[PDB]
């Protein structure tokens, strides 16, 4: 069964950096693009970017150009996202989703 | 970017009723639209993709329609479970922007 | 893919000059980064010579530049480029013609698989899809543009190119090799089953359909071949070594030496080597021709539009064997029914193109 | 299109020289404007040097000209031209042979679609028109000469190449892609319907007719391919950059410098650079070869006569399947009925061409 | 065999440069020994001149080097290489396409040889094996990679490509020539026997199977031809003589002469002839292209993977005619059943590749 | 014919160098006489200059040599050679593939001409012989090697390629032209007669046999064509004139002039012009490539082995249609009967060649 297990919740001070994970299982990791979505209360879901597990090709959202970084570990079947220069607005729920012309599997958050 | 405008912001209905949420595109996105259901605190779930096709678990009471810049989700014969969050997303290009969302309350 | 066919329809004043102003799939876009690095390295060396080197070091540099410049030889480089790019261009067009089109099978299946009933319809549609599936499977194996659209066999299914039952049958067949050939087998079997059900009259019509299938299989095989069998690496390396050898020489050899020292060939200092840069565009751009076409199924501007082809074929295929099965327009007498020597009209602009019949060179034009 | 085949039938004294006096589709007509601009720029520069520049500026110009002249290199330019023009010429002839001719389908339809009754006549005529329509549709998509004659689908109808019912059926079929393939489907369906009505005896004869159709479809596909897939833009740009680079050098480098200053290579002032202008005709004209044939369906003098082909095909097609259906001349015994080894006569002028049989190189000629 | 097709999919900054860092099937690996011998001979001569020769001998050596250097001419060598390597590369690809694939026979045998019973199964499997045997037999005759795997006819049997009964029948047929054609005869006979037993419906279907066999036979013939008819020895010798003549000249001519003596062209002593070594890689490497591809069935890195082909074909062949005989998936209505103009989805990364239909160059894009 | 295919299987250190030590069909064997004449004329002139000419005459000779040497230009000669030899090599391979092989007709006749009785045997054997006769007749017309073996039609008969009755029928047919086409007519007639006697089931099988015959006829026609239509004499003369012009210049121009007179370019006297002789081997040998392959059916070392082909075809043909008619080995279950994914073994030396399946460039290798 397809399952995306992200890391636990985090708490940091402004200006610092954070790196959360997402371990995929129940499907071939490299054959599906991994996306990352930001969820803030009252606002709409924001698309951060995507990553091609195979060649580690990243495609970010212009709005997150200098804030987010994506990379993967094909050996461990996990995807990562790093957020830098963290501020109060960078506080939210972050998901990782699998794409197949749609997001059919999300992480817990 | 392609702008997703969803309406109504919130809908109130009772069990048995039939509601209709609407997502409208800034520009032609053909049949590339998906509908998600998200219950407070939990992660979203895929309902409809490609504007019409229902996914695995989704019950027949759910149906999607539209094409181009006008789409709509229709839930006939509501249930207790069908209450919560509902939003759309286009899948034509990058970034795949999401809709504002819709709160379906009793 | 980058079609300028209409711009170059006539040989007028700026037929080719105009194309120098185009960016998409251009020499500028492909050479951009390389040129900048060349530019930088050149002027970097230039300043070191003009502002850093001592009078004695300058004399060594000048002797070094004369040495390098004598090894900037275009003739040998032009040879290997011409022959190599020709090989690339040859394979390039061969690969295009190896992209399978449904139209030939499409015509036969549409007219020779009987039935105006749901089954007859399902039969014809399923046959075509087996063809298109045979194609899509090989295309996503050779084209990065297609693969990124169908990264997994699930994508193929969800896109409507393969049914979940077909995918089940697909997996059931255990083979370590590329299964693109599977649908092609299904097709032949389904075509035979269709004939046994009486949906295909003779065996003559059946073999005719089986032949066009085999042709499509051969098409897919060619695509596999060109993808598998690359142009020998050593050959590719040779031409880059030759090209880079030239530009290495130019980096130092084409430096503007001291005008005062009066070196034969270096009487004028222009600071910017106009013709050397023009040679760079020529040769580096010539190499970029091969660089881009060595794999025409990639994501370059001038690489083939394989995804559109897939879409177009899907639409047209099914439409011709379904909505168009035994469905014709009303037969009428043609406008030239009683006219043995018709004289179709001409617009005002095209009257000059109404010519007398060319009978042959030998005949007197009288 | 510009046929001089008969002029060059024999290799006599002025076989090729004579062609230098021809204007239509000539090197002069294609180079005219470019040459004038070159001429102007040259002599403009020439006067600036002779009448405007100061003694000190003249010395700089002379040093600049020596610099430019050293970069006018024919060998590299000749390389890229030869290979590029070869590619163009190759596609040029391939495109011609891809122009569909009705004759092969024409022969089969005329003899294998039975009936000397109005329906049999209407059947054969409608089949051929579906072929010719399949062609005309693709031709007006790739040829500007044809399109300007059939700018709209209404023109096609009014010209008698398509009936209003067919146009109605045409529109009814919803597709975003080029519908040139439609008539080709109609044909196969109509051919099958014709066989079911008993107008086509066997399936062997039917498949034979369906095959020749598919061939015609493949022809139309090739035309579409060459129109769609242009020669890579980067390649085209490379050869113009190389060519223009040469003429840029010549503009200054080939200037007649001061004879008095006694520069090696510049001892004589002729004011007019005869051989440089001859090089311009050579290379610019060589580029014009590609410039004209890169799209042989345009409106150049040497571009194909596609509209005449359409007319000729229409006339001949229908005539062969209608007026010529099962219509033969009176069978007679041939003039050589009782002659096993006929000796056909020769005119006075051609008797020298009556040769003994060539048996093989190995045999003794005795 | 050394596939870098995916690396060169796009024309980016280091598309070709990156390949200079690869060892497998590279120019370095093929030139290694030769280069070292050249390096040695050069510097050996260099030291003799610098440390051994007397002042008078040094003057002779310098005169000898000027003589040799004047005969290091790249243009003539580049000519013969280009034409020769082109011939080699031509045959190289022709030989690949001459490697027989079962797929076409495979499709027919699988669907047109009736029977879901053990005999029908044994029949289909035996037919395919006769094809594959026809191939393996010719491959082990032309490929050293294959022969070393099947050095004796016993190896063929024990590997399961031929039964001991077949081997017995094989030996029984007395012929001094290569028997690779035997299985191809068995096939046609067995196919006929199968038809007489009623396992092959019509003769139309039988001839169709016999045709695909003959094609495979023609494939095997081509392989035999290229193996038998080598490129003429004299031609091969000519290009090596030309190449070696060049490097002989360079060995002495490219020596760094006394800077003090101020020979025109030899003003700087770098001890290591950078550009001469770069010319060696160019030309010796260019010759290595031909050297490697002159026999693409050998054991070079870039020689064909014939043994994998044999394995793949065996597996796929039998699977398609056995497990897949009249075995289809469940027919379903396709996802686009009620959709005349389907719009298959695109991934996020490939949406840019959804293009409007190319209608033709002549049409206004509006 | 001179097969060194196995020597050049791998690209090792002396892959091509080794071939310089071979005599059969070598550059040495073909150039021997010419080289000696060149050698002689050179040194003859050399001695006249060194020992005979007066001080004043020597000065004229030196001026003459400088004149001649300036006209020894390799670039123009290399051009015409490359293009001409390419034409020759092209026709050379085309002629080989035009040598008819019985195998395709052989397979059909063997399985589709019924009868295990003496007549059925005589029928099949006679059919094949009509094919082989059609070939032998054309071969002895184009090949001097074959003609010297069959100088007269009696030789053909006595060799067992034609019966005396056939020879009688042959003569009875009055025609002034080459009768190689006769057996090809007999075949088609005999094949039809065979079908009427019920020895050939359907017409589908008969036409299939008639087709393969026609193919063989087309093969014979090609051979006739290449023999009849030589490469235009003028073209051949041009390249020899160009080549000889070069060597004429070298004879005088490459003479070692007086070192004392200090002519630029002639500072050293080696008596023997090493590099000029190496150029002779290059160019004269390059011309010898064309010289040998211009007629590949002659008696050169590298000319085709047509007589062996005739022998091999005779043996194999009859054997396949006689001893092998409906004669198969015992059908067994194959060694992989219950194995869907067979893994054929590898010898110790070839295990490195067991590779994973190549799925496509687009797929991640994981
Ligand atoms: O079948 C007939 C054909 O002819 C026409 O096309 C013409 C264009 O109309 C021409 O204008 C064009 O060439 C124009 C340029 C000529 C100057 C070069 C002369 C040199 C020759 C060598 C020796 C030195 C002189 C060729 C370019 C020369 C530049 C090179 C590169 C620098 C180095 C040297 C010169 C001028 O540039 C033009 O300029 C225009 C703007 O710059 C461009 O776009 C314009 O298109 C619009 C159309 O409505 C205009 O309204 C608007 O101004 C603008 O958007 C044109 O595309 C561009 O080509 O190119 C075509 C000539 O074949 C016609 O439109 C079509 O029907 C068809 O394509
Ligand atoms: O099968 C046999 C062939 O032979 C005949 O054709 C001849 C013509 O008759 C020849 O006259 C013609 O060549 C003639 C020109 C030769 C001079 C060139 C010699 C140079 C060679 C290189 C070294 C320097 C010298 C070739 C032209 C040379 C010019 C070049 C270009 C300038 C630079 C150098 C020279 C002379 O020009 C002719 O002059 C005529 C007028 O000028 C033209 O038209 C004429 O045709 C009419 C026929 O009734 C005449 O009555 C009338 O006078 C006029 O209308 C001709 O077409 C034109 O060719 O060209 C053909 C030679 O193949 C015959 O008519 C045909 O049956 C067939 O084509
Ligand atoms: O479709 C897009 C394509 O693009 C990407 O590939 C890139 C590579 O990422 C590039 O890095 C590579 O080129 C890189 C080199 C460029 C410098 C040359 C610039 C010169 C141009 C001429 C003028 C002078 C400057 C091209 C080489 C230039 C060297 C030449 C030879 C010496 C003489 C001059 C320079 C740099 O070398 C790289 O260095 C790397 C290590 O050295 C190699 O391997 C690495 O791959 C790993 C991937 O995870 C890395 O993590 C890790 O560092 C290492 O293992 C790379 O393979 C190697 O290419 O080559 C490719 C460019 O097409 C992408 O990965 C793929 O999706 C796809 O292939
Ligand atoms: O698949 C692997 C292949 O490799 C092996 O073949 C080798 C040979 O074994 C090599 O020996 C041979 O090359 C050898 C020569 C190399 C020296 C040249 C190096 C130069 C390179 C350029 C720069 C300067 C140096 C290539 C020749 C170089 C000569 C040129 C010409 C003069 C001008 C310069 C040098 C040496 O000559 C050899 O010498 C031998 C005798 O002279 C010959 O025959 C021998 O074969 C017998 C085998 O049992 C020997 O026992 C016996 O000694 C003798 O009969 C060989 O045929 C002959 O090739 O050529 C092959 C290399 O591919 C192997 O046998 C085979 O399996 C297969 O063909
Ligand atoms: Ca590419
Ligand atoms: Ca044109
Ligand atoms: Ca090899
Ligand atoms: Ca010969
Ligand atoms: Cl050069
Ligand atoms: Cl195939
Ligand atoms: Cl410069
Ligand atoms: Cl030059
Ligand atoms: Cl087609
Ligand atoms: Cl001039
Ligand atoms: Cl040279
Ligand atoms: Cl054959
Ligand atoms: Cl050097
Ligand atoms: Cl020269
Ligand atoms: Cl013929
Ligand atoms: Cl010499
Ligand atoms: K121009
Ligand atoms: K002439
Ligand atoms: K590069
Ligand atoms: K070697």
């Amino acid at each position: 069964q397809v399952q995306l297990q992200q890391s636990g919740p985090e708490l940091v001070r402004p200006g610092a950096s954070v790196k959360m994970s997402c371990k995929a299982s129940g499907y071939t990791f490299t054959n599906y693009w991994m996306h990352w979505v930001k969820q803030r209360p009252g606002q709409a879901l924001e698309w951060i970017g995507m990553i091609d597990p195979s060649k580690s090709e990243t495609t970010l959202n212009q709005k997150f150009r200098g804030k987010a970084t994506l990379n993967v570990d094909k050996s461990s079947n996990t995807a990562y996202m790093q957020l830098s220069s963290l501020t109060s607005e960078d506080s939210a729920v972050y998901y990782c989703a699998r794409e197949v012309y749609y997001f059919d599997y999300w992480g817990q958050g | 970017d392609i702008q997703m405008t969803q309406s109504p912001a919130s809908l109130s209905a009772s069990v048995g009723e039939t509601v209709t949420i609407t997502c409208r595109a800034s520009e032609n996105i053909y049949s590339y639209l998906t509908w998600y259901q998200q219950k407070q605190g939990k992660s979203p779930q895929l309902l409809v993709y490609n504007a019409k096709t229902l996914t695995e678990g989704v019950p027949s009471r759910f149906s999607g329609s539209g094409s181009g810049t006008q789409f709509s989700l229709k839930i006939n014969s509501l249930q207790p479970e069908d209450f919560g969050g509902y939003f759309c997303q286009h899948h034509y290009g990058t970034p795949p922007t999401f809709g504002g969302g819709t709160k379906l309350e009793v | 893919t980058v079609t300028y066919t209409n711009r170059v329809a006539d040989a007028r004043l700026g037929t080719f000059s105009q194309l120098l102003l185009q960016w998409k799939g251009s020499i500028y876009k492909l050479l951009y980064s390389e040129f900048l690095i060349f530019i930088s390295l050149y002027f970097a060396i230039s300043l070191v010579y003009r502002l850093i080197l001592s009078e004695s070091q300058r004399l060594m540099f000048e002797k070094l530049a004369l040495y390098c410049n004598s090894y900037a030889e275009l003739i040998p480089v032009s040879f290997v480029l011409g022959f190599y790019v020709s090989l690339v261009v040859s394979r390039w067009w061969a690969q295009y013609e190896s992209i399978p089109w449904p139209d030939r099978i499409m015509n036969l299946v549409s007219c020779n698989v009987d039935g105006e009933d749901e089954y007859g319809r399902l039969l014809r549609r399923t046959l075509m899809r087996y063809s298109n599936l045979c194609s899509v499977l090989i295309l996503r194996s050779v084209s990065t543009a297609v693969y990124k659209r169908f990264p997994s066999m699930e994508h193929v299914v969800r896109a409507g190119l393969m049914t979940p039952e077909e995918h089940k049958k697909f997996e059931s067949l255990n083979s370590p090799h590329n299964k693109f050939w599977i649908p092609c087998v299904w097709f032949s079997n389904l075509a035979v089953k269709a004939r046994n059900e009486g949906r295909i009259r003779d065996s003559v019509l059946l073999q005719g359909i089986l032949n066009e299938l085999n042709t499509l299989r051969s098409q897919c095989g060619r695509l596999y071949g060109y993808d598998w069998i690359s142009i020998p690496l050593v050959y590719t390396q040779v031409v880059t070594v030759a090209v880079y050898s030239f530009f290495l020489a130019c980096l130092i050899g084409r430096q503007f030496l001291d005008p005062e020292k009066a070196y034969p060939g270096h009487e004028l200092d222009l600071f910017v080597p106009v013709f050397t840069f023009l040679q760079f565009f020529f040769y580096a751009g010539w190499l970029k021709v091969a660089e881009q076409l060595i794999n025409p199924f990639g994501e370059d501007d001038d690489d083939f539009e394989t995804n559109w082809l897939i879409d177009r074929n899907l639409q047209v295929s099914l439409m011709a064997v379904d909505e168009m099965h035994q469905d014709l327009p009303i037969l009428e007498k043609d406008l030239y029914w009683n006219e043995p020597d018709p004289q179709p009209p001409y617009t005002a602009a095209t009257a000059e193109y109404k010519r007398p019949s060319f009978l042959g060179s030998t005949f007197d034009i009288s």
